């Protein structure tokens, strides 16, 4: 069974994926939509 | 007592009167419905 | 879905990524735990975004599915109360703040007619809807449109 | 007063006039109100209210009914910007038969 | 209480008691008489009739909505008739996929 700290690192690459992700829509969004 | 054996809605003689307006309220749908898409 | 409507769907995303991972929305909902709860949270935003949707537009199908969704809330918590009692708060605050349209009267008056007639067939509910007096609110707004939009008619040909 | 009843009568009546389907719905919307009061009579004569879930079944098949109409004549007079009048009939329909469904199932 | 104790019988509650069925008769025809009124004002006295009709594929089409509008409010009728739950949810989703679509090919082609 997958350990302890093998499922924090887990979840911690998750979020930081997660939020690295939205951010790089977020800044296409910005310029590439009609202000 | 469970709900299934309650004396059913029509069994009863108080509540003749508010099936009545159900069951017209319903046709009268039903017709309107139907001459509604059947008039200039 | 329920920011996409308040701001753009790129302002949505992050709301998502919030409610993802938040203590405070992690501490009732851990892997073990099967209350209410872990079942009423979404429907509480679900409904939300039907109103929203609803109250936006002014369509009847965007009404009837909110009053779905708050038949289902109904059945799987007790916390309706907020709902019933949150809704029609809004739809005040926007009659007395003069900005009454025919969109509330349609939305609004469709979500009440159909969910409370729906929230009535939970047996534990029973009467409440129109005994208790937390959802008295919702009735009284109720009678209050009926109301306004005859008022608005006045103001279609009366002098201001 | 009588200026402003005067002025209203002859432009309603002739608004339903013009357009023949607002004639459908008022007069749908009317005797539904009879409905409503005759069952209220009713209650005031036998003084006893034994099957209480059958009035309510009995009243807000009229009210929830009642509304709807209000709304689908609301949303046909002058439509709403993003829905049709098309949407107008296939969403009063819907809702229609959700509320007599769920009338039916409150009677039993 | 070495020898013998009294006998002891529950008194139940009277039940609520229905109505004389006379008075529900003459409420049931009044009902019925303003039904009739409705509908005869409808046709005849506000002048509100078929003026056009659909023909031919709409025509066809128009059948199907009909099926489907009078289809639903008979499963509902069946249902207030002590049928499973279960068994009206199968018989409306058999008839909402064929009807959704009929009526709403209906519903652009005519309008
Ligand atoms: C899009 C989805 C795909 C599926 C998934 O989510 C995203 O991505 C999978 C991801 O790749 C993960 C695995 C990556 C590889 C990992 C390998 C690791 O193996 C360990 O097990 C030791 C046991 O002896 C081995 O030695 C040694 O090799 C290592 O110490 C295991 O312990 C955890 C592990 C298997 C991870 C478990 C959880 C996952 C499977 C993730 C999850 C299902
Ligand atoms: C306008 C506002 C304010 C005014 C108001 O409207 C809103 O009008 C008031 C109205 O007067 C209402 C009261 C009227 C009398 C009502 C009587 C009613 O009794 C019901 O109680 C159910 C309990 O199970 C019965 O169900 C079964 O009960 C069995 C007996 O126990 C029978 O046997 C069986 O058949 C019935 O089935 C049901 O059959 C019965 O009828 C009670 O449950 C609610 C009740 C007390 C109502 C509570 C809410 C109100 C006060 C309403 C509300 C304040
Ligand atoms: C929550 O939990 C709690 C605790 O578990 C529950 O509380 C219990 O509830 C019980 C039922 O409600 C209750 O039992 C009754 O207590 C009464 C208390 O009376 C006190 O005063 C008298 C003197 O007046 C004392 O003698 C007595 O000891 C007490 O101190 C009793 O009076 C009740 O007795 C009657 O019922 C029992 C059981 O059937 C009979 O044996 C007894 O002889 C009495 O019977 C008469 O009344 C019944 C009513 O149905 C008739 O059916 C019966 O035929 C008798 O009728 C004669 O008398 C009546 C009245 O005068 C007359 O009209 C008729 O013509 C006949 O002459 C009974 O013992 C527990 O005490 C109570 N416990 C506690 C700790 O409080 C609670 O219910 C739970 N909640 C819920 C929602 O369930
Ligand atoms: C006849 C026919 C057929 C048709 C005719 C036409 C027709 C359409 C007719 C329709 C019917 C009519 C006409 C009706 C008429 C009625 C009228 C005209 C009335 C007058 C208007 C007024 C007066 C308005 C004004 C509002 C008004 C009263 C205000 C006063 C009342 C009031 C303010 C009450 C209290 C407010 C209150 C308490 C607010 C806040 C409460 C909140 C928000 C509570 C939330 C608590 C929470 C969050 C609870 C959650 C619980 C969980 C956390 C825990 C549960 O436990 P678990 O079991 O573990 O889940
Ligand atoms: C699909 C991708 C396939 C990945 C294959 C790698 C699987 C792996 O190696 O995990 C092993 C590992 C241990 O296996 P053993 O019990 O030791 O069995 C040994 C017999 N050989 O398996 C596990 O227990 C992992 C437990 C589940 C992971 C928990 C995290 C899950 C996260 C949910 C992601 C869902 C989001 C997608 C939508
Ligand atoms: C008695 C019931 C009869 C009701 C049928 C007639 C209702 C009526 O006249 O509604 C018209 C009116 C105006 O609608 P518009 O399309 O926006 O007008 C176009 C130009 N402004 O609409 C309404 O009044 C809807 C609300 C009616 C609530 C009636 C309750 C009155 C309570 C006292
Ligand atoms: C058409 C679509 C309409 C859908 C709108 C839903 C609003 C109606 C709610 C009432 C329906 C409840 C229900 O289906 O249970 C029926 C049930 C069985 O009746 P029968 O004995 O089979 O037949 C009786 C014949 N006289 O009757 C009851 O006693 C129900 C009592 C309260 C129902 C509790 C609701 C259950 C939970 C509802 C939400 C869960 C859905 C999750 C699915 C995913
Ligand atoms: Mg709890």
């Amino acid at each position: 069974m997958i350990s302890d700290e093998q499922l924090n690192s887990l979840a911690i690459t998750f979020g930081i994926v997660m939020m690295t992700l939205i951010v790089i829509y977020h800044a296409v969004d910005s310029t590439m939509s009609p202000k | 007592l469970a709900n299934d054996e309650y004396p059913r809605s029509w069994e009863i003689s108080n509540s003749w009167v508010y099936i009545s307006a159900i069951c017209g309220v319903i046709v009268a749908w039903i017709f309107f419905v139907v001459s509604f898409v059947t008039t200039s | 879905e329920f920011t996409k409507e308040i701001k753009d769907a790129s302002a949505g995303l992050l709301a998502a990524g919030f409610i993802a991972i938040v203590p405070g929305y992690i501490s009732r909902s851990v892997a073990g735990s099967y209350d209410n709860e872990a079942i009423a949270i979404t429907l509480l935003m679900v409904t939300f975004m039907f109103w929203i949707k609803a109250q936006k537009t002014g369509s009847i199908m965007h009404a009837t599915c909110a009053a779905l969704f708050y038949f289902y809330m109904v059945s799987a918590w007790g916390g309706y109360v907020f709902i019933t009692n949150l809704i029609p708060l809004h739809v005040f605050l926007l009659i007395l703040m003069g900005r009454y349209s025919s969109k509330l009267y349609s939305a609004y008056t469709t979500w009440y007619a159909i969910g409370t007639v729906a929230s009535m067939q939970i047996p534990f509910v029973g009467f409440l809807p129109i005994r208790s007096n937390d959802h008295m609110a919702a009735l009284g707004v109720f009678g209050l449109i009926q109301i306004v939009a005859f008022g608005d008619f006045v103001k279609g040909q009366i002098s201001t | 007063f009588q200026e402003t009843f005067k002025t209203s009568k002859r432009a309603y009546f002739a608004q339903i006039e013009k357009y023949p389907k607002l004639k459908l719905i008022d007069t749908f919307c009317f005797f539904l109100v009879l409905l409503g009061v005759i069952q209220c009579t009713f209650i005031i004569l036998i003084r006893d209210n034994f099957p209480f879930n059958a009035f309510l079944a009995g009243f807000i098949i009229c009210v929830g009914q009642f509304v709807l109409l209000m709304s689908l004549r609301l949303q046909l007079c002058n439509s709403f910007p993003g829905i049709s009048k098309n949407r107008a009939f296939a969403e009063f329909i819907v809702a229609s038969l959700i509320l007599h469904f769920v009338c039916l199932h409150f009677i039993n | 209480k070495f020898g013998i104790k009294p006998e002891i019988h529950h008194i139940f509650h009277a039940e609520p008691k229905r109505v004389a069925k006379p008075i529900a008769v003459i409420f049931v025809l009044i009902i019925f008489i303003t039904i009739l009124s409705l509908i005869v004002t409808w046709l005849n006295s506000c002048a509100a009739a078929f003026n056009n009709i659909p023909t031919g594929v709409t025509a066809v089409y128009f059948l199907g909505f009909i099926a489907t509008i009078v289809g639903f409010e008979v499963i509902f009728a069946r249902y207030y008739l002590g049928t499973s739950i279960f068994e009206t949810l199968f018989s409306s989703l058999y008839l909402g996929a064929p009807g959704l679509l009929t009526s709403t090919k209906f519903l652009r082609s005519f309008g």
